[PDB]
């Protein structure tokens, strides 16, 4: 979907996964919340919200992992 | 986040002047003489005054630490401000012998060990360890130059290009002024800020690179920046940072 | 120029008290450390010098056994770092009759005891031992570095549970040699075995009150 | 020359004594057997002891000068190589010359864990008691523990079960 | 008169060794395994009493005082052994950081000053603090040799061919990771020292150029020297010495 549709999609899951653990364990699987971290927002957006919302749904190592660059930063604080 | 104008030296010099004037508020004269008799009233000082440094001494005691808190160790990344300082010794002489040590662990480090340096976003040492430096617009034009920081041999080019800034490196497009050094590689990684300010430095308008990467090889680019015609209400601002070593 | 330098010269357990005052060579401000390697050779960290005075350093040496020992002193100036290279010994004489040798142990355990023998030279002691029982032997080849009184190990114990008399005894190898030769210390054991292998059983039955 | 030997010769016997004779040649001090490791004499005797076609005595005496060269071998480059083609009955004086250079240098370190062969040394197991076991921790404590984490085997799974 | 074969760094390095060597004399391992059970040794029990410095907690007596009379300024210009000294701190941390700073001082010197070499008779410096190099030949013949060290912005060419040593500066041919300066005058204050012994240990030689100075433009070709192998007992043994600063 374009960005601009991507928001309504976003907030679904943001509303949706707070309160299922078998939904947030699928979207894990599956690899989703990478696609939603490489999704951008406006600082104050409510897409913004709407990711912040779906990062609070796990533990920020989880989304620390699937952001992007997290390899190359593991290496460099590794440096 | 300081814009620099337009090296941190300046920075110094223009606090130098300050303290001056903390200090000997005394006359009704200008700039000129402030610094030339700054200058001179420092090594008199110096000179009266051994085994200590002013900044540990009585009217200097306000003044010490917000001194320390400078970046101490970037105005004598220039070759000449060492010798500047140790002939005024304003700073504590041990603690410019310490920093000296850093220095010398860094010329050590880009030279002989190896030298990787930030590959990437190490944000903290990336504002204790990258080079503030800018120049404000008076009017527009293209504006590129070479710089022998304390990259110890490796030299550097950074190029303003009417609204877009270049990212580069110098060794194919200057021969030097001091001393210039064979090394192939040093993977960098840099920010640069410009913002066009409302004339008299009233801000509305800033723009970063995010933070981005850089390797040097020699004269290696790296071009990822945007402003405009209207963005070019002078004065325009520049703000560079970059670091090559770790 | 003061010359009131002077050299300990005390038994053990005596504490010293003498000058070593010295001049220096350049002028600034006068305060002083030293760095000592060399036990009992404490002293305070700080001293000022005044007006070109007879002034000394001070500096303990309580010796608690039969030793001596070289003073190392490495001297120290706050604004320069200025040194005057002087070496001073440390004597003492303790002797717990030099030292005996107490052993409590079972049938069979060969026990390692440590014998304080003293070193009045200034070579590398190295004894010899000859005594008329296997069951005290020292351990390899006793070997003892000047001025202190390096302890040593040695092996005694009887096969059972008793005890075998026997005369030990150390002279030495060639600070002067004649005083080294004449060092010919003899030490006095004490063994304590303890039961051990028992032999005769009796069982019996018997009447509560 | 024995290099040359033990190459060209197809003779049995002849390439036993070459290895024998560099055998008793890497035995003495480091610079011994740094010497005879730069002319790569090891791989060849490597090859040769996990050669089948090989003989008993050759691959014995493959085998001793093996122990005899790597006990005292230094050059890390050259013993690079041995963490994936030699037995586990080898590889214990590899682990142990490295844990032996690799804290006295920063360069050597860096280069190990770049050319990812403390992967392999996670790779290898040993008796909890046996100085192979001792070697492998000593290996690891010149590195963080993060480096040694991210370079020991299960990690992947440990991120798993992490996120 | 040490024949020095070449540097003093090995030449600590060997002392170091002795040091645990005679520190521990229930030690009977090899010798060039030595550097590795005395780098153990040192390393790790420091390890244990970090923080203080090395000497004081009961170590070495008969060669702290040759160690403090020893020329340690350029010793550690390698950055492994300058991460041992931290790690050892054989010497006092004070004059540890003395050290530093007066190599950063060198630093100095080679962009700053464009240091030219000693132009007269350094004599006292050379037989107190300057550095010895030499070789041993196991024949007569050819021995050519690219220097380093602190090159400053250059690189040294000395050669030794059939008794013949050539003195010539690499600034144009030999390359390194190092840096090129524009210092086109280098001296240095120069002997070379010989005298011959047989199996036993009887000697019945000596031979010495004298204490001179020698001066060389970028590049240059300067030779001065003559000798006859069929008089001198080989192995031969040479011991020249050399001083690069003013």
């Amino acid at each position: 979907a374009p960005p601009n549709i991507l928001k309504h999609v976003v907030g679904q899951f943001s509303k949706v996964l707070p309160h299922d653990s078998k939904a947030r364990r699928l979207f894990v699987t599956s690899g989703g919340l990478k696609k939603v971290q490489e999704i951008k927002a406006e600082p104050g957006s409510l897409l913004q919200e709407y990711i912040n919302s779906i990062n609070n749904c796990y533990p920020e190592e989880i989304v620390r992992y699937y952001s992007p660059g997290y390899s190359d930063t593991l290496l460099q604080r590794v440096d | 986040n300081l814009f620099v104008m337009q090296v941190e030296m300046d920075v110094y010099t223009a606090l130098k002047k300050w303290m001056f004037l903390q200090l000997v508020p005394s006359w009704n004269g200008s700039l000129k003489q402030l610094l030339t008799e700054t200058d001179v009233w420092f090594s008199k000082w110096k000179k009266d005054f051994e085994g200590t440094t002013f900044l540990e001494t009585e009217q200097g005691k306000p003044f010490a630490p917000v001194f320390r808190h400078l970046r101490l160790q970037y105005i004598i990344s220039d070759l000449a401000s060492a010798r500047i300082i140790e002939q005024d010794s304003l700073v504590p002489s041990e603690w410019l012998a310490a920093v000296y040590k850093q220095q010398w662990l860094a010329m050590l480090r880009a030279e002989q060990d190896s030298e990787v340096g930030p590959q990437e976003i190490n944000k903290e040492e990336l504002e204790g360890n990258s080079m503030r430096c800018g120049r404000k617009l008076a009017k527009d034009g293209e504006y590129c130059w070479r710089w022998t920081g304390f990259n110890f041999g490796f030299d550097l080019l950074v190029t303003y290009t009417n609204r877009y800034i270049i990212f580069k490196r110098n060794t194919l497009n200057q021969p030097c002024s001091g001393s210039v050094s064979l090394q192939p590689r040093r993977s960098i990684a840099f920010r640069l800020r410009l913002a066009s300010f409302d004339s008299s430095g009233k801000l509305i308008c800033s723009r970063a690179t995010g933070y981005q990467i850089l390797t040097l090889e020699k004269d290696q680019e790296q071009v990822v920046m945007n402003l405009d015609s209207r963005l070019l209400i002078f004065p325009l601002y520049i703000c560079c940072n970059f670091l090559y070593i770790s | 120029v003061p010359e009131a330098e002077l050299l300990f010269k005390t038994p053990a357990f005596q504490p010293l008290t003498q000058n070593i005052p010295i001049k220096n060579e350049s002028k600034k401000l006068s305060k002083f450390h030293v760095k000592i390697e060399g036990e009992w050779f404490h002293g305070p960290p700080i001293l000022h010098v005044g007006p070109g005075e007879t002034i000394q350093y001070p500096l303990t040496f309580k010796p608690i056994l039969e030793c001596e020992i070289m003073g190392k002193l490495t001297l120290q100036n706050e604004v320069d770092g200025m040194a005057h290279i002087v070496e001073i010994d440390g004597i003492g004489t303790k002797p717990i009759a030099l030292d005996h040798i107490i052993i409590d142990c079972k049938v069979g355990k060969v026990t390692d005891k440590s014998i304080i023998v003293p070193n009045y030279t200034k070579s590398l002691l190295t004894f010899k031992v000859t005594s008329d029982l296997s069951i005290v032997w020292g351990n390899s080849f006793i070997t003892i570095e000047p001025d202190d009184s390096i302890p040593y190990t040695l092996h005694v114990c009887p096969w059972k549970r008793g005890t075998f008399k026997g005369a030990i005894m150390f002279f030495v190898k060639s600070y002067s040699e004649e005083k080294v030769k004449a060092l010919k210390i003899w030490y006095h054991l004490e063994i304590r075995s303890s039961p051990g292998p028992p032999v005769d059983i009796i069982e019996l039955h018997c009447i509560a009150l | 020359q024995l290099s040359i030997c033990l190459s060209e010769e197809p003779e049995d016997h002849i390439k036993a004594a070459a290895a024998w004779a560099l055998g008793q040649l890497g035995r003495h001090t480091p610079e011994h057997a740094r010497a005879v490791a730069v002319t790569n004499t090891l791989p060849v005797l490597l090859s040769l002891y996990m050669s089948p076609e090989s003989s008993e005595d050759l691959q014995l005496k493959s085998k001793k000068a093996i122990k005899n060269i790597l006990q005292k071998c230094t050059y890390l480059p050259a013993l690079e190589p041995f963490l994936y083609d030699a037995p586990p009955n080898i590889l214990k004086h590899v682990v142990g010359q490295f844990s032996k250079v690799l804290p006295h240098d920063s360069k050597a370190r860096r280069l190990f864990v770049t050319s990812g062969g403390l992967k392999k040394v996670q790779e290898i197991k040993a008796e909890p008691g046996s100085l192979l076991q001792e070697y492998i921790n000593s290996i690891n404590n010149c590195y963080p523990e993060e480096i040694v984490r991210y370079y020991s085997p299960g990690y992947s799974d440990t991120l798993l079960q992490r996120v």
